[PDB]
């Protein structure tokens, strides 16, 4: 019948909606902190990725680069421990707020999630639907909101990429 | 058709990444080992059956108490990680792991796993513990934790040679269909 990408967002946003990050923020000073934090994580760790997997494979080394993004992510206020001098955030890893969008709507729609481009896609989509409910969380806050964290990192990104071909 | 929600749990720098991306890539990343896990629907025929094994990573959340719980609803099973070279991973699953899944899903079962088993028998690792007066896990040690938290089983792999890796998830399907 039915049963469409946007059937499958629809209903990761009806998630979203159940989590309510801004209501929970709101009435719980520590979870809004762990918020902003989970989220710049977020951002490093993808800017991270996109940017280690793309001069590997280009053949260049990718220490000098996590050495700044590291400092980057430091100076965003992210707490985290150094290792052969590069600083990596605590909290990269995995979004917390993506699992209850990805693992509800694989669970509800698993026919949805066989293909991995529409798994990427679904991913993806949770991220920005995720970016937007949070904004908010960062208005007049110390720490950078995640459009210049992610401009930050993206700037640092293209320094090294501009010295590669 | 069939769905089956793992979520894996456990002290930062246990290696629970790594493990989820070295066990759907079926291949140790050398090199380069990304921050972000993203094979989380993994399909599979059980039983004679059309099955998608959800994976869950909750790397970089070990201080986000507030928000690790979002991650629990539906979970059919858990491993609970700790890295057989960290002592202080292991005190972990009975001092705070376990008690946080028990308390949010008391009727899931949950394996607990050994991991970086690769690293037990490496001299410079080894010698970095002594110097803090410690060894080691062995798994009749970590047996007899898993034995007191009532886990279903315990089991231990290494993400970087992928020995007991595939048994590691086939023990977590079994678990979750028990």
């Amino acid at each position: 019948g039915s049963l469409t990408n946007k059937v499958v967002k629809d209903f990761m946003l009806q998630t979203l909606n159940d989590i309510d990050i801004r209501g929970s923020a709101s009435k719980d000073p520590a979870y809004a902190s762990q918020t902003r934090e989970a989220i710049l994580s977020a951002v490093y760790s993808k800017n991270k990725d996109q940017c280690c997997n793309l001069l590997i494979s280009k053949g260049i080394n990718i220490a000098p680069f996590l050495q700044e993004i590291g400092e980057a992510a430091k100076n965003a206020g992210l707490p985290g421990t150094t290792k052969n001098d590069v600083f990596t955030p605590s909290g990269a890893g995995a979004n917390p707020f993506i699992t209850p969008l990805i693992s509800s709507a694989n669970s509800k729609y698993p026919r949805m999630f066989i293909n991995q481009h529409q798994q990427a896609s679904f991913k993806i989509y949770a991220e920005k639907i995720i970016m937007t409910e949070v904004a908010p969380l960062f208005n007049e806050c110390a720490m950078p909101t995640p459009q210049q964290f992610q401009l930050i990192l993206e700037n640092i990104a293209n320094k090294y990429i501009q010295n590669t071909p | 058709m069939q769905t089956i929600k793992c979520v894996v749990v456990g002290d930062g720098a246990v290696g629970k990444t790594c493990l989820l991306i070295s066990y759907t890539t079926n291949k140790f990343p050398s090199e380069y080992v990304p921050t972000v896990f993203d094979n989380y629907a993994v399909t599979v025929m059980i039983g004679g059956e059309p099955y998608t094994l959800g994976l869950f990573d909750t790397a970089g959340q070990e201080d986000y108490d507030r928000l690790r719980p979002l991650s629990y609803p539906q979970t059919d099973v858990f491993l609970v990680c700790f890295s057989v070279v960290s002592p202080s991973s292991f005190e972990n699953v009975k001092e705070k792991w376990v008690p946080e899944i028990t308390h949010h899903c008391p009727k899931t079962p949950f394996l607990l796993v050994g991991t970086q088993i690769d690293l037990r028998d490496d001299p410079s690792t080894i010698e970095k513990l002594a110097k803090n007066k410690q060894k080691p896990i062995t798994p009749e040690t970590a047996e007899k934790l898993a034995r007191d938290l009532k886990a279903v089983k315990y089991v231990e792999c290494s993400a970087l040679t992928q020995k007991g890796l595939k048994n590691v998830f086939d023990e977590a399907i079994l678990a979750a269909l028990e």
